[PDB]
DNA sequence: TCTCCAGGCACGTGTCAGATATATACAT
DNA sequence: ATGTATATATCTGACACGTGCCTGGAGAC
């Protein structure tokens, strides 16, 4: 059959990791699949325009860093830039 | 190959008279082979291979299937048990849309259970039947059962019953089985209750039941004796009675 | 040996890199940008999965219905501004009755 | 020819499903284990002492 | 850009939650 | 006269795990 692309198992077992005794339904998997590619194209576009506004021809951590510091209203960005910097330091550590 | 051939001839006689009958005999003489002999005799008489419903509990469903396989393998046997996918597959399998009698039909022998009849009330209200046989009829002793109301709503008008002992409760169940035999005659239980008690009760049910006892053949079955063993409680089993009666 | 395990993250990093290559955003892509995307994505779904969890134990249900995420997303102003313009299928209305509209 | 083949495949699948829904010792010894363990054998004609 | 292998997708089987039923003595 | 209480007994019904596979993410230049 067709090889459909969906991150439903990823959200399913971070749900299982943080909530070990909680269930879920297939409409929920479709609904935050719509969430995560909605924000994926939204912030992929944002950085794109921005970098092009900056006249840079690439996408490193800097453009997306200012995009996620600028885009969403608050709080989640304050934890998000810290946890993303911590993620790229465990990447460069490895 | 017994007296039960003449018994099913009497059953065919009361079928010709047009009144449905009740077999009130205990299990042990093989009523299943006599039921399929009734089926084969009616198929030899009036040439019917079509609608034949068998209502049977899930413990005896495969037993009925095996008996009708090894004894009379002429017909086509269709079961009814499984999941919803098998349910719609078998719903496709008996699409019919051809009443009366058919020869090249897949619904020759149809076996099902009480719970799957009960859960398909909106589905089984269609495809009006010509013959139902219900085996082990101790579960329809009450008229408050939903299965009893679902089997009342059918459009077959043929109510031959198989059971081991229909005399479980002789207050309401006899009126219920007489109502299932003929719904036109019996509908109110007050006239049954109002209309010397021990003598007059035998003559009410006299022309319907047959009189057969287990002790009429060669008793090589074992002659089952009853040995009752009576014992005393232990001290662990003694004080628990006073424990359970202490809080009351 | 997977790069997501090397980054210590759970959301995949090769999948978003694949979607970034043929997603036609930039002709050149850095290494840390898909990791940063996976990090902010993991943070966003971690936050609303906590919100859906406390809505689920508020309603005492083992399965998160989308209505649970409606009253999880309408209980904070940050996602009331981030997802205020959005329209949700089978979302309902949060309980909100004006004091003047109530009798007496 | 496609409709007849599809009908034949559906009839074969239905017949197989109907057939499946209608019609379908000595205990092992204890594991003897002995590594790095001196062995004494005692037979009818000879005896052994395998040491280390 | 060459290589290559196992991560995730797809398709089966068991295993705890609802539904009817018996049932008989006690309390209202 | 009737609810009921609390355990049955069947008995389905929706849900999570054990095998294939193939292809794309990772190592190297």
């Amino acid at each position: 059959k067709t090889r459909k692309e969906s991150y439903a198992i990823y959200v399913y077992k971070v749900l299982k990791q943080v909530h070990p005794d909680t269930g879920i339904s297939s409409k929920a998997m479709s609904i935050m699949n719509s969430f995560v590619n909605d924000v994926f194209e939204r912030i992929a576009g944002e950085a794109s325009r921005l970098a092009h506004y900056n006249k840079r021809s690439t996408i490193t951590s800097r453009e997306i860093q200012t995009a996620v510091r600028l885009l969403l209203p608050g709080e989640l960005a304050k934890h998000a830039v810290s946890e993303g910097t911590k993620a790229v330091t465990k990447y460069t550590s490895a | 190959k017994e007296y039960q051939l003449k018994g099913l001839n009497w059953l065919a006689n009361l079928y010709d008279q047009g009144i449905n009958g009740i077999l009130a005999d205990e299990m042990g003489l093989g009523k299943t082979v006599q039921s399929i002999s009734v089926l084969a005799h009616l198929a030899e008489n009036h040439n019917i291979w079509g609608p034949f419903l068998v209502v049977t509990p899930a413990s005896t469903l495969h037993n009925w299937v095996n008996e009708i396989s090894k004894f009379l393998p002429q017909f086509k046997i269709l079961p009814y048990w499984g999941n919803a996918n098998d349910r719609k597959v078998l719903r496709k399998f008996w699409d019919r849309k051809n009443l009366r009698y058919n020869k090249n039909a897949p619904f020759h022998v149809m076996v099902t259970s009480y719970q799957m009849v009960v859960t398909d009330a909106n589905y089984l209200q269609k495809m009006k039947w010509q013959y139902m046989i219900l085996d082990e009829a101790q579960a329809i002793k009450s008229s408050q059962s939903s299965r009893w109301k679902n089997l009342l709503s059918f459009h077959c008008r043929n109510r031959l019953l198989l059971t081991g002992t229909p005399i479980q409760n002789s207050m309401q169940e006899l009126w219920a089985l007489l109502h299932f035999i003929m719904p036109s005659l019996f509908d109110s239980h007050d006239e049954f209750n109002e209309w010397q008690q021990l003598r007059r009760l035998h003559m009410i049910l006299k022309p319907f039941m047959l009189r057969r006892v287990k002790k009429n053949v060669q008793s090589e079955l074992g002659d089952k004796i009853e040995i009752d063993v009576l014992c005393d409680l232990t001290q662990r089993q003694a004080k628990l009675y006073q424990v359970l009666k202490s809080q009351i | 040996k997977t790069r997501s395990s090397r980054a210590g993250l759970q959301f995949p990093v090769g999948r978003v890199h694949r979607l970034l290559r043929k997603g036609n955003y930039a002709e050149r892509v850095g290494a840390g940008a898909p990791v940063y995307l996976a990090a902010v994505l993991e943070y966003l779904t971690a936050e609303i999965l906590e919100l859906a969890g406390n809505a689920a134990r508020d309603n005492k249900k083992t399965r998160i219905i989308p209505r649970h995420l409606q009253l999880a997303v309408r209980n904070d102003e940050e996602l009331n501004k981030l997802l205020g313009r959005v329209t949700i299928a089978q979302g309902g209305v949060l309980p909100n009755i004006q004091s003047v509209l109530l009798p007496k | 020819e496609k409709r007849l083949e599809e009908e034949k495949q559906d009839t074969i699948n239905k017949l197989l499903k109907k057939r499946a829904g209608k019609s379908r010792f000595v205990k092992p010894r204890r594991p003897y284990n002995s590594e790095g363990m001196t062995r004494i054998l005692r037979r009818y004609e000879e005896d052994l002492f395998c040491t280390f």
